[PDB]
């Protein structure tokens, strides 16, 4: 049995109805169930029977459907609601949904940014890593440039993001570039350049080793 | 002889679709078959709630089985059979709703195995209770407790395989017995 | 209440054996079926064995069988999985689960999730370094760069879990070498630089190294 869950992500405000779909390829009469998983948690049952909600679960949770089309709807998105949603068959032995990631929307916010030269003691060994840091900002689409003596870069970069602050659902990115300690002392000054929606111009952050 | 018959039906996620489906027929086969005016029925599906689908006056009205459990909702949740069983008890054979006072009282109790909750099922034992099973964990020790108290004694009886007990050519006797 | 608390999880070599267990507690353990589900990092959830009340019949996966034996203490309320000749594909987070109404397919209490990592590559202790930086009165950046460990996961704490406001402690990356690394940051008052000192405790339980470095301006 494949359950089809859809769609995969959604973004929407708090306060907004959110309706998340899941089709199996056969009837499965009402023997269908929804779990939320917030990461690094076990799931968590939402509904059991297509439509019955379970204790201690908020009353803004909902299900629907029988046979093969099922809807689980949140009638007012909440902060807390952030999170993987699941629906799972139990008509034979379980199958899951691929899932749907629910993020929140909220008005855009701009980068702070910082810059941060390799350390001395990370120079002992070849090796230089320099840190340039996006703060708070939605949304998670942001783009980062760096220039080594107003040369661009390429694949020696790598980006990590959080996860949406779970107080004002905002993003922070690092970008780290990674130079061997010979490649760093070859030059005097290390910039990156943040483009992002909520910035009117890019943002330069720089410093001469 | 007159008997008013109650089908009090597992309805919990615990059963099989199939298994709930072969509940389903399995009433339906009985009424058919003991369709003559001496008997009436209802039924009660249970899981964690009760509900009646249809009773003793729908049962007369309509008198089509196929009709009568058409919009039979699926539960799919717990199995509290003692609260269940005391509902019946108190509940459904009720004048009220069509129950005759001459009339033997039976209980065809339908499930799969032990109940989420406890108890005691005191107000049912002028009912004659018959405990029909189905599923591969209806008769084990977790569920031998339950069931022999469930069931009016002796048990043995009393408890009996819906795949064997809907074969009976004797099966409207059967029910009507009252010395045991 | 009601849970389920797994261990046993870690690093084991491909080919090795490791045994997950899982106490419950706050309710009737033998009544249930019990099942061990997995999640592959950034993936969904697979059943890979169920066990019945008793403990005779036993199921599994087709993924896992042969390789894995599913067990149950119903004396102690403990669930078991012996995991034999170890596959790379079997890195997951490792959780128990019981049947919803004894033994339907739906599940009703799941234990917090163990870790399991099969990999040839040995374990090892990153290495940390600060993230610099008071006579300004703005909010500052600082924090830590978490360098070249193996395997996940490390922990990161700012002055003993005393400073939590304004951490962002950002997902390991796996480089090139196949070390993970991270970085840590905080965001301070200015002002403060000079009269506080801010602390990045890392620890990397699996190599058994904890390190405490200092981030001066
Ligand atoms: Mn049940």
């Amino acid at each position: 049995i494949q359950m089809t869950q859809s769609p995969s992500s959604l973004s929407a405000s708090v306060g907004d109805r959110v309706t998340i779909t899941c089709r199996a390829s056969q009837s499965i009469g009402s023997y269908l169930n929804w779990y939320q998983q917030k990461t690094g948690k076990a799931p968590k049952a939402l509904i059991y029977a297509a439509s019955s909600l379970q204790s201690g679960v908020p009353s803004r949770f909902s299900g629907s459907g029988s046979g093969t089309d099922f809807t689980l709807t949140i009638s007012s998105l909440q902060l807390e609601d952030f999170a993987t949603y699941y629906c799972q068959q139990s008509y034979s032995t379980p199958s899951f949904g691929q899932g749907t990631k629910v993020e929140i929307k909220r008005t855009v916010a701009a980068p702070s940014v910082f810059i941060f030269p390799p350390s001395d003691e990370q120079l002992k060994s070849g090796t230089a890593s320099v840190v340039c840091l996006l703060n708070n900002f939605y949304p998670r689409e942001a783009k980062v440039q760096w220039k080594v003596d107003n040369a661009l870069q390429s694949g020696n970069s790598q980006e990590s993001v959080t996860e949406q602050d779970s107080k004002d659902s905002t993003y922070s990115l690092s970008s780290t570039l990674t130079l061997s300690k010979a490649d760093y002392e070859k030059h005097k000054v290390y910039a990156c350049e943040v483009t992002h929606q909520g910035l009117s111009s890019p943002v330069t952050k720089s410093f001469n080793r | 002889g007159n008997v008013d018959l109650v089908f009090l039906f597992d309805g919990s996620m615990s059963l099989q679709p199939d298994e709930f489906q072969k509940i389903l027929d399995f009433m339906k086969d009985v009424m058919k078959k003991c369709s003559n005016t001496s008997y009436q029925f209802a039924a009660v599906q249970f899981s964690t709630s009760y509900k009646t689908e249809f009773d003793f006056s729908d049962y007369v009205k309509w008198k089509d089985p196929d009709a009568l459990l058409k919009h039979v909702k699926h539960m799919l949740l717990l199995t509290n059979t003692f609260g269940a069983i005391n509902y019946v008890a108190t509940e459904v054979f009720r004048e009220e709703l069509g129950a005759r006072p001459d009339a033997t009282k039976v209980l065809i109790i339908i499930t799969d195995g032990e109940a989420t909750d406890s108890g005691n099922i005191d107000a049912a034992k002028d009912i004659i209770r018959y405990i029909i099973g189905i599923g591969k964990h209806f008769q084990t020790k977790e569920s031998q407790e339950t069931l022999h108290k469930f069931a009016s004694k002796p048990a043995s009886e009393f408890v009996k395989i819906l795949d064997t007990f809907e074969k009976l050519k004797d099966l409207c006797t059967e029910l009507q017995k009252k010395i045991y | 209440e009601v849970q389920l608390l797994e261990s046993g999880g870690g690093l084991v070599q491909p080919g090795g054996s490791l045994r997950l267990s899982c106490a419950a507690s706050g309710f009737t353990f033998s009544r249930y079926v019990m099942w061990w589900v997995r999640q592959a990092p950034g993936k969904g959830l697979e059943w890979v064995s169920y066990i019945w009340p008793s403990g005779g019949n036993t199921y599994y996966a087709d993924s896992v069988k042969g390789r894995f034996t599913i067990s149950r203490d119903n004396s102690k309320n403990t669930l078991y999985l012996q995991m034999n000749s170890l596959r790379a594909e079997d890195t997951a987070v490792y959780y128990c689960a019981s049947s919803y109404d004894f033994w339907s397919n739906a599940f009703d209490i799941w234990g917090q999730g163990t870790m399991v990592t099969v990999s040839s590559a040995s374990t090892k202790g990153p290495s940390v370094f600060p993230l610099a930086p008071s006579t300004s009165e703005s909010t500052a950046a600082l924090g830590c760069l978490v360098k070249d460990y193996f395997p996940e996961p490390v922990t990161v704490s700012w002055n003993s879990g005393a400073l939590t406001s304004g951490v962002h402690t950002f997902p390991a990356v796996l480089q090139s070498s196949g070390l993970y690394s991270l970085s840590s940051v905080v965001t301070v008052p200015s002002s403060s630089l000079g009269t506080k000192t801010y602390t990045c405790n890392v620890d990397h339980k699996p190599s058994n190294t904890k390190v405490d470095k200092r981030v001066e301006s």
